[PDB]
Formats: structure tokens, sequence, C-alpha cells
């Protein structure tokens, strides 16, 4: 049970 | 010296969000570049919560990868991002 995310920095 | 830790998006117990805190915390007390804080980071929780865990250290990066449900986090310890997921 796999999810994708985004991340970013400032 | 004492960094603020945020959390930016965390898909993972509130324990273990205190424990990724924590074990970045101690990381950071030891190493100065990025990497051997990534590396040293990985490996606790390789061995804390079983393989198989990734970790980005850095400044300026953005992300985009796939983890198991509750086992993500990327939060901010001062001025530097962590991000810290298991796939695999
Ligand atoms: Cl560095």
């Amino acid at each position: 049970p796999t999810k994708d995310s985004y991340t970013l920095t400032e | 010296c004492d960094r603020k830790a945020v959390i930016k998006n965390a898909d993972m117990s509130e324990e273990m969000q205190q424990d990724s805190v924590e074990c970045a915390t101690q990381a950071l007390e030891k190493y100065n570049i990025e990497k051997d804080i990534a590396a040293h980071i990985k490996k606790e929780f390789d061995k804390k919560y079983n393989p198989t865990w990734h970790c980005i250290v850095g400044r300026n990066f953005g992300s985009y990868v796939t983890h198991e449900t509750k086992h993500f986090i990327y939060f901010y310890l001062g001025q530097v991002a962590i991000l810290l997921f298991k796939s695999g």
C-alpha cells in the first residue's frame, strides 16, 4: 500500500 | 545551535514524527555534510523501523517519490530540510 508525495524547499 | 523543528508533511504516526526529529537532531549534532546526515538517519530508521528507508537532506530541492502509507515525513530542522520515507 503506497502513495505519491511532492516536497519543495522554501 | 537549537534549530526549530517544523513538520511540513507527514504520513506517519506521531510517535515516529518525534523519533524522526530527534534522530535528525542527533545527526546534525554529529555531522556537518548533508550526505553524512542523510546516511545516519537512513541507517537508524532501517534499524529502528525495518528497511527500506531513504533520506534526502538539503537547503534547496524538490522531490516526487512513492512511499508506503504511514512512512513518509518532510520537515525542516532549522534551515535544513529533511525528507525521510520508506519504499521497498
Ligand atoms: Cl553540505
